[PDB]
């Protein structure tokens, strides 16, 4: 196969423009073309072999500019291309892909906490708003299972949330699901087998090392083995049936730690370190550059 | 009431 874990942007003292790719097969890191604009609180995703960086903000010494940007990285060219901008800036965004379409979920613009959701069509290079969430959510976790979109936890500006909701695309409708056992803002949210996982995040007191998973058949959340490191604002992705969490913040350090969850053994292990500690990255998986 | 600590983006 030859797939890599791509980490784009993130935060250490200011927003970063780094694009770096980890190869699970050999433990190597490649530095690739920098983002055109520094970004943190962005999400990453892949459609048709292309890496997309969505939303976030540029938190610089001179400014905090919330991002409406969609930018596309082609591993074949090692080049970033601007795409159509979203309706609204969305810092601390959540993203998921259904049937080749990018869903942009919630996030902040200054003191505004979005419930709005919009869907990108890569071939037409267009965004359109779809039904808003039932809840204003920033730092929201998003994943896709069986062509249904899940929005998990976050922050409404008053309360960190344990709530979650599911979007039924054929009905353009959101419905609440069972809440998580734990309040989580800025958790890593991904799908593995028939479950939605929520790893780490921030409960309004501490960065979390707990991980819980939602079984879509049974509609329950169950804790699994905790991560070795407490982390908020972590990157997450799935590669060859294992969860990878990248960086984040433990209340003391910007982590370079990358941990890997094996669902067969219910254990986490340390598999590599990023080249530098950072939080708020976008992460996704695709083919290695040329 | 809650807190947040350092900046994370």
């Amino acid at each position: 196969v030859g797939r890599l874990i791509y980490t784009a942007g993130g935060y250490f003292r200011q927003s970063l423009s780094y694009l770096e790719a980890y190869n699970p097969s050999n433990g190597s890191w490649l530095r690739l073309a920098d983002l055109q604009v520094p970004r943190s609180g962005l999400a990453g995703c892949v459609v048709g072999g292309l890496l997309y960086a969505v939303g976030g903000r540029n938190n610089s010494p001179d400014g905090n500019t919330d991002s409406s940007a969609l930018d596309c990285y082609n591993p074949m060219t090692n080049q970033w291309s601007p795409c159509a901008s979203m309706s609204v800036p969305r810092n601390r965004i959540g993203v998921g892909v259904i049937d080749g379409h990018i869903y942009a979920v919630g996030g902040s613009h200054g003191c505004i906490h979005h419930s709005s959701v919009e869907r990108y069509e890569p071939e037409r290079d267009e965004w359109h708003l779809v039904a808003p969430m039932l809840t204003r959510r920033i730092g929201v976790g998003v994943a896709v299972l069986n062509r249904l979109l899940y929005a998990v936890g976050g922050f409404d500006g008053t309360n960190r949330l344990n709530s979650a909701e599911c979007y039924y695309p054929e009905r353009n409708e959101w419905r609440m699901i069972t809440p998580m056992n734990t309040i989580r803002s800025g958790a890593g949210v991904c799908v593995l087998h028939n479950c939605i996982y929520a790893a780490g995040g921030y409960d309004g007191q501490d960065q979390l090392n707990s991980v819980e998973r939602y079984d879509v058949e049974t509609e329950t959340w169950t804790f699994v083995a905790p991560m070795r490191h407490h982390r908020s604002a972590l990157g997450i992705t799935v590669h060859q049936g294992k969860i990878y969490v990248l960086g984040g913040y433990d209340g003391h350090t910007f982590l370079d730690s990358v941990e890997c969850y094996d669902p067969d053994s219910d254990t986490w292990s340390e598999v590599t370190r990023m080249t530098s500690g950072r939080s708020g990255v976008g992460v996704a998986v695709t083919m290695e550059p040329c | 009431i809650n807190v947040r600590k350092r900046n994370v983006e």
